[PDB]
């Protein structure tokens, strides 16, 4: 078995974050995996270990914390950065004295949340016409959006664009629904927002 | 108990 | 060299058998099938170590495998799996080295066909009051009532795909959840400098590729079939 | 003292009469006690020793799913090898295949070994620094680079350095009435006449356990490695062995030449002397 | 291929006496190729209750098999092994001298 007893986890950009990983087996000898799965799906290995060898590496920030005798390989992320925002499975596997080398067993994997560092917030809601939508954005990454009812208005969840050319990265969630009623000034009423958030007249 | 690693030359 | 995994989206009908497709060049012995489900790992199907060998994992009930060649094995979902919803990821390696997974496989059961149903796609200028506040420009595209989710959301401006400046949610939303079977709807932005927005040459188009019905399925309504196809919608700068 | 475990493969292709023979032996120092023949009907891991048939079933099913894909694995290399060599279809060629570990009085490791032949020629060896490896022609660098690439040596040392040895302290331990015991040989001599002049004496040594063992001719002397006559040490078929060395030497001389037996079991080496 | 003419040894598991049972070896070694035919003989015919070890080399790769069966040595009684190889010309008989 491999156990990974937190489902998701958050860290601030440029903090660093350390995941957890315990493992039971009988095996004087065998393999350690961190396995890291953006949300492109696709399974990128971040450090293999082997239980005879000795910790070692790294020249990239990743880093793993290997206790032997306490079944422990916590992986280390240290000055995160958004594109560490992914699920990350810890894996195990026998030595080639093993009958089922090499199959991998994984634990239930950590969904890794980077918050972004905003420099200057500027919290505002824009409507936007083709039905319509109101656009929240430019808010920090304390703020969280909610889910609203009624059912028939849609909200999403706040999303991070990279301007890459600027070197500016802003929040966004949009909020859109077909009802008469419907209007950005009560689009977000159900989330706690900056009071000082602007509202174009 | 033999090796349950195979690899081909 | 590399190993390449087919399809990247696919459904099945309840009672319909179903293969996945798995090749490496890498000169690799081992081949596995690996099972991905949320609130779990990844739990093994199947592996083979050499060509004409296999072994099972503990969830192997259901599925089959063939390796006549090195380079291929492939997956088959037969109708006796009884709950095959899931993501499959291929493998290749030799022992525990060079371990790499394929593209990976999104498979869905559509109990009943009449379900399915392409995306809209739209695209919504930006305010400008965001123009005059920020100098910046947000675009807004809305897929929406399509069933699967299986869908592929890109940006192209001026002919050429974006990713700079681009959000596009995690994971789409169900319009109504009650019903087990739910119409999603999915929302990206794109966000430029009001420079590159004002100018009315630069074209935008939001690109949503929808995996749907094929040849193989048999369309009885009247409405269009709903194909594999791709939904567009663009937008014009304005002064 | 020193103990090894080895296992001896051999494929044999058998072109327009059916699928390569394979046959796979297991031994503990000088002793058998696993099999597996592809010509046989059980097709699974066979026990060879009664120490090993203690094991339960999980231990007889992994080693058949194991030597199973051993089996596949030279099936496979057989065609490779005729195609690196480009030898025709149609003759039989043989793959061998050892590998297993020693250990010392500590019961420690001491060695590894993994080496395959083709035709009875070395083909690929691992070296005794276990990451680095011998190819014996162009041919098998081609195998020696696929190894490398994929790290095949380092793979093999949790094998050949530890569970090997673990398997053979386990073993040492199941069997030890058989396996840690020690048979001193039972010595006699015969005499022999050549015609007239010449004649010949031989030293027997008798039913002595491990295998191995020394016999010397003594004149005046020392030893004569000259008109020494040493048969390969033989199995008697009881778990123990046998082997002779003789001489030739003229008649009325006989009580000059003395034969030495150093063995294991032997307090001190033994020296016999015409006639008894 | 290498080829390696098996070396031949015919001899009992215990010290022979008449009349009391015992068994009849024939020990081939260091021979290549794999294939080879083993017969022992009880006065010129083949004896049909004969057992084998399973087939195992050397460090020099070269094969070796023992091959017995249960006798009862008389005073008449003619012993051989019978083998076969594609290193010999033809098949190579090596009788069991009881005084060696
Ligand atoms: O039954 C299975 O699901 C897998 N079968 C193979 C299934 N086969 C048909 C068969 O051989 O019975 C092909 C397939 O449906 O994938 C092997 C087994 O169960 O031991």
């Amino acid at each position: 078995t491999v156990t990974q007893s937190q489902p998701e986890m958050s860290v601030q950009e440029a903090e660093t974050v350390t995941l957890s990983c315990t493992y039971d087996t009988s095996e004087s000898d065998y393999y350690l995996f961190w396995y890291k799965q953006p949300p492109s799906r696709q399974m990128i290995l971040v450090i293999r270990q082997e239980a005879y060898k000795q910790q070692n590496a790294t020249e990239n920030r990743f880093s793993v914390n290997f206790q032997k005798a306490a079944k422990s390989f916590s992986l280390k992320i240290s000055d995160s950065q958004l594109g560490d925002a992914a699920m990350y499975f810890c894996a195990w596997g026998v030595n080639a004295g093993g009958t089922s080398y090499g199959k991998l067993t994984f634990g239930q994997g950590t969904i890794l949340t980077v918050h972004p560092n905003i420099q200057n917030p500027d919290p505002a809601v824009y409507q936007l016409r083709d039905k319509s939508v109101c656009l929240f954005t430019d808010f920090d990454s304390q703020t969280n959006v909610s889910q609203s009812k009624d059912s028939d208005v849609y909200i999403t969840d706040k999303c991070v664009l990279d301007m890459r050319s600027m070197d500016f990265k802003s929040n966004s969630a949009v909020a859109w629904s077909n009802k008469s009623d419907f209007a950005c000034a009560n689009a977000f009423n159900n989330s706690i927002i900056p009071e000082d958030t602007f509202f174009p007249s | 108990g033999i090796l349950g690693f195979v690899f081909t030359l | 060299g590399g190993i390449t995994q087919s399809p990247k989206y696919l459904f099945r009908k309840e009672g319909q058998n179903v293969t996945l497709s798995c090749e490496q060049n890498l000169n690799h012995d081992a081949m596995y099938w690996y099972r991905q489900d949320p609130g779990q790992g990844l739990r093994l199907i199947y592996y083979s170590q050499i060509v004409n060998d296999f072994q099972k994992g503990d969830i192997a009930e259901g599925y089959s495998v063939s390796r006549e060649k090195k380079e291929s094995f492939p997956l088959t979902v037969t109708s006796a799996q009884k709950n095959p919803t899931a993501f499959y990821l291929c493998a290749s390696s030799i022992g525990v080295y060079g371990y790499t997974f394929g593209s990976g496989t999104r498979l869905t059961v559509v109990e009943d066909l009449k379900n399915v149903f392409p995306p809209e796609v739209a695209v919504f200028e930006p305010s400008e009051a965001e123009i005059s506040h920020t100098q910046k420009a947000t675009l807004v595209c809305l897929a929406t009532g399509f069933y699967p989710d299986h869908v592929e959301l890109s940006w192209w401006v001026n002919g050429k795909e974006v990713h700079s400046g681009v959000c596009t949610d995690p994971q789409p939303l169900k319009e109504q959840p009650a019903l087990n079977d739910s119409r999603y709807a999915l929302s990206s932005r794109l966000r430029v400098s009001a420079t590159f927005w004002q100018n009315p040459r630069n074209h935008f188009r939001c690109q949503v590729q929808f995996y749907g019905l094929s040849e193989n399925d048999e369309w009885t309504q009247d409405r269009a079939k709903p194909v594999t196809q791709i939904v567009s919608a663009e937008a014009w700068g304005r002064a | 003292g020193s103990h090894s475990m080895r296992y001896f493969f051999t494929s044999v292709s058998r072109p327009g009469r059916g699928e390569p023979r394979f046959i796979a032996v297991g031994y503990v120092d000088d002793t058998q006690f696993v099999r597996f023949d592809s010509d046989a009907a059980s097709q699974r891991m066979e026990p060879r020793a009664p120490w090993i048939e203690q094991e339960g079933p999980e231990y007889w099913d992994g080693e058949t799913r194991k030597v199973k894909a051993h089996s596949q694995t030279h099936r496979v290399d057989l065609g490779t090898l005729r195609g690196y060599y480009n030898q025709s279809e149609a003759g039989s060629h043989t793959v061998q295949r050892m590998y297993g570990c020693d250990v010392g009085s500590d019961w420690r490791f001491l060695r590894g070994y993994h080496q395959y032949a083709y035709d009875g020629k070395d083909y690929i060896a691992l070296k005794e620094d276990l990451r680095s490896w011998t190819a014996a022609d162009m041919a098998a660098q081609t195998t020696k680079h696929k190894w490398e690439a994929a790290h095949v040596a380092e793979q093999l040392r949790a094998y050949l350095e530890g569970t090997c040895v673990e398997w053979l302290r386990r073993y040492l331990e199941n069997g030890k009435e058989t396996l840690q015991r020690t048979d001193a040989p039972k010595t006699h001599m015969t005499h022999h006449a050549v015609s007239d002049h010449e004649a010949t004496l031989r030293c027997w040594a008798l039913s002595f356990y491990p295998a191995e063992i020394t016999l010397t001719w003594q004149r005046d002397g020392e030893d004569q490695t000259q008109d020494t006559e040493l048969v390969e040490t033989r199995p008697a078929g009881d778990g123990t062995f046998q082997k002779w060395a003789a001489v030739v030497v003229p008649s009325g001389q006989e009580q000059r030449y003395t034969c030495h037996v150093q063995h294991e079991g032997l307090p001190k080496p033994l020296t016999l002397r015409w006639e008894a | 291929m290498i080829q390696r003419t098996p070396k031949i040894q015919v001899y009992s598991r215990h010290p022979a006496e008449n009349g009391k049972s015992n068994f009849l070896n024939c020990y081939v070694s260091g021979f290549h190729p794999s294939d080879i035919e083993v017969d022992l003989l009880k006065n010129g015919e083949r004896i049909e209750k004969v057992e084998h070890s399973d087939l195992s080399f050397s460090k020099d790769w070269s094969f070796y098999l023992l091959y017995y069966t249960e006798f009862t040595p008389t005073e008449k009684d003619e012993y051989a092994c019978r083998v076969n190889h594609v290193t010999l010309s033809q098949p190579k008989i090596v009788k069991w001298d009881r005084d060696m």
